[PDB]
Formats: C-alpha cells, sequence, structure tokens
C-alpha cells in the first residue's frame, strides 16, 4: 500500500476529491538451495558415531 | 370541477429529502402532476365587475 497522506481543506458544500489507496508489489523469486552428502554402508556401521 | 392528481408512486404530493455524501448537502425536493378540468362548465357562473 501507498503511504499515509493528508486530507485537504475544503469549502462548504464543495465536492470531496478522490485520493484513494494506490498499490504496487514487491516480486519474490525463490532460489533452490541444495546440499548433499554420501556415506558408504560399511562405514555407517564401523564408525564410533 | 375535478382536480386530477397523478403520481407514478403512491397518490399524493411526493416530497423527499436526500443526502449528497460527496458534497455534504441535504436536498429537499417536491413533485406532483396536476390538472384541473370541468365535467360540466355550465355548473359554474363567474361574477364580473
Ligand atoms: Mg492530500
Ligand atoms: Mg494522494
Amino acid at each position: 500500500a501507498s503511504d499515509e497522506e493528508f486530507a485537504r481543506p475544503t469549502g462548504q458544500g464543495a465536492e470531496i476529491r478522490d485520493d484513494g489507496e494506490t498499490y504496487t508489489t514487491v516480486a519474490w523469486n525463490a532460489t533452490k538451495l541444495t546440499e548433499g552428502s554420501r556415506v558408504t554402508d560399511e562405514m555407517r556401521d564401523q564408525a564410533m558415531v | 370541477i375535478h382536480t386530477i392528481l397523478y403520481a407514478p408512486n403512491g397518490q399524493d404530493v411526493e416530497i423527499k429529502d436526500y443526502e449528497d455524501p460527496i458534497r455534504d448537502i441535504t436536498g429537499v425536493n417536491g413533485r406532483l402532476h396536476v390538472d384541473c378540468q370541468y365535467s360540466q362548465g355550465r355548473s359554474s357562473a363567474t361574477v364580473q365587475y
């Protein structure tokens, strides 16, 4: 949404003027971050951890 | 002597208040449709100076 603005001084019986909320956007992308590792089944067994 | 009154809505004089929220004014308006006709103009005599 656009920022807060100010009302204006107006004559009696005069038309109230339009200053409605105006919009824009911020685009998102979303980059895929990835990480991997591999462990041999023999060492999955043998390690003390 | 017939006073013929016509209204698209109801029968009598149509008087309405309304508000203009763009200008902050109350309008008061009145309307009526009317005609007057004799059925027998012989049934009336005017007095003349
Ligand atoms: Mg303003
Ligand atoms: Mg503005």
